[PDB]
């Protein structure tokens, strides 16, 4: 068989799952998306993409990522050569609206650069937590000052729309 | 117009009825009949309005773009996409190839030419696509039903090339050939021309179609140069068409199903169980609870936890909060805190 | 009776056997005769000295072997997806 088979199957199952308790279709949508997305070819993708040792990968992501992290204003060291460092060694991520990133729980892990889309920024209250603290946009960094200066990611991040993040160690 | 329109719809099907009996004739009207007789004027006459009709208003149809998700509606578009693909065979198709024929000076060419309408089952293969897209019916067994029509179109239409060579031999010179030499029981098929029309076409098919099962009786066989050709091409190619079959209906099997999951549950769990030596009271309770836990489809559970993503809140937020606020220790308490 | 040639039986000549008159045979004869052409086409050997040979039996054939085709190939899905696991 094919990906074409196995996102079928799943699908069936599904399908099976939700009208056997009657769920409705707002959630029915929301599965749907969700579901496509991990069948897709841009996962696995650069799953599987690993083993190409690194050198010839390089030349991959200086090629298709380089300027995209030239283009935050964070990093204005004005080094192509840091730059460059930089490119080498990052790894694509794609979530879909809806989908938290990160929250106060997870210390930092990792550079979540954003691509295009919005994902939405929020913090924690005492009642109703709290709503509305950063709409982040493309070209701009997220989840930084962790590894500026101590561990802990604070201001939960759950993503509002779809985009093609990157992630640096 | 819009591809989902609620009468398209039913032109669509209507055209899909006409195709299924143009497709089922074509072959039946090229072989059995030298020239279609006098009563048959005004079927094909019907036929073929209707065909061009259906062709006139394809012209004024809205087209799905492919590599992107806009459906246009651009009617000098739309004539391009149609007029590259198929509109050429299906006016050619749409021509009178029997008056044509019967003016003609009656030449063997034109009538050969009927094959051309052999393209309308492109109709039945939309259809057994969009009925693989649709989540009612299961894809393998989408799959398993298309390759049966595929047979039995290709089974008829071999039958009606295998009498069809039975009568390029001429009239005199016809106890040389696979029909004219039969002896079947007391009757003797002498002037194979002048038998009903059933008879001939039934005994033909009734060739075909244990040939394509590979029972082969020998009864009818291949007596002719042509006719030995044309069974070994038709059996090579029934020998890879009944291989598909075979490995579409083992897939769907292998696929798998609740019962088998459950035993080999219950073989895991029978090993481990006779291994350790525990008490048979303990065996009892063991396996009646997995029984229940199988007919409670608690494998479920499982199946959504593997990656959703959290889109689980409003699942279990739709599907759980029935029962919560209602229980006596939760009176008063905050909505997030129920949600958590 | 009159015309108990032109029949699959009637018109039978195994061996120095003639079933002349197919209704007064012993009905084991006639019944171990019938499953005999049966099982040789279910098994798609199909020997050929008993076939049909009327317009009603040509088609009780034909459905019978596209059902047997069938059939056949669900046994074959099963067990190789049995040995497969
Ligand atoms: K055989």
């Amino acid at each position: 068989g094919s990906n074409t088979e196995r996102f079928r199957d799943k699908m069936n199952d599904l399908i099976s799952f939700m009208n056997r308790k009657k769920l409705g279709r707002d959630l029915r949508s929301q599965i749907t998306g969700h579901v496509r997305l991990q069948y897709d070819s841009h996962y696995t993708d650069t799953v599987m993409l690993q083993d190409i040792p690194a050198s010839i990968r390089a030349k991959i992501a200086q090629l298709l990522y380089l300027p995209y992290i030239k283009k935050v204003p964070l990093f204005k060291g004005c080094s192509t050569e840091f730059i460059n460092q930089i490119v080498i060694r990052l790894h694509e991520e794609y979530f879909l609206p809806g989908e938290v990133i990160t929250e106060q729980g997870n210390v930092v892990d990792h550079l979540y650069f954003v691509c295009e889309g919005l994902l939405e920024a929020l913090v924690t209250k005492t009642d109703g937590s709290e709503e509305s603290v950063t709409l982040l946009g493309p070209h701009t960094s997220f989840g930084d000052i962790s590894i500026i200066c101590n561990i802990s990611q604070p201001f939960t991040v759950r993503v509002c729309e779809l985009c093609h993040l990157l992630r640096l160690d | 117009i819009h591809p989902k329109n609620r009468w398209y719809k039913a032109w669509e099907m209507f055209i899909l009825v006409w195709a299924i009996y143009s497709s089922l004739f074509t072959p039946m009207e090229f072989g059995f009949f030298r020239g279609l007789p006098e009563r048959l004027f005004v079927l094909d006459i019907v036929g073929q309005i209707a065909f061009l009709v259906d062709i006139v208003l394809q012209f004024f149809v809205a087209y799905r773009d492919t590599q992107t998700y806009r459906t246009v509606y651009k009617p000098t578009r739309i004539a391009f996409r149609y007029l590259k693909s198929h509109f050429l065979m299906d006016f050619i198709g749409c021509f009178p190839w029997d008056l044509i024929y019967k003016a003609s000076g009656k030449h063997e060419l034109v009538r050969y030419l009927l094959w051309i309408r052999l393209f309308r089952v492109r109709k039945v293969v939309e259809f057994f696509q969009r009925l693989e897209k649709d989540t009612r019916i299961n894809y393998l067994f989408t799959r398993i039903l298309k390759l049966l029509f595929v047979e039995v179109y290709c089974t008829h239409t071999a039958a009606c090339i295998f009498y069809y060579l039975a009568t390029t031999l001429p009239p005199e010179n016809e106890g040389y050939t696979w029909i004219g030499s039969l002896k079947l029981g007391d009757y003797s098929y002498e002037n194979f021309r002048e038998i009903d029309l059933w008879k001939r076409y039934t005994t033909a098919l009734y060739f075909a179609i244990v040939t394509m099962a590979t029972v082969g009786y020998g009864d009818i066989h291949a007596v002719n140069l042509r006719e030995m050709i044309f069974v070994m091409i038709y059996v090579s190619f029934d020998m890879v068409l009944g291989a598909y079959l075979i490995g579409n209906i083992t897939a769907l099997i292998v696929k798998g199903s609740n019962t088998e999951r459950f035993r080999d549950k219950m073989n895991d769990l029978i090993s481990f169980m006779n291994r350790k030596k525990l008490g048979r009271d303990l065996r009892s309770q063991i396996t009646g609870h997995v029984r229940l836990q199988y007919d409670s489809h608690y494998t479920d559970t499982v199946m959504l936890q593997d990656i959703p993503a959290s889109i689980r809140a409003k699942i279990a937020q739709l599907l759980y909060l029935p029962y919560i606020k209602k229980v006596p220790l939760f009176k008063g308490c905050s909505t997030e805190f129920i949600n958590q």
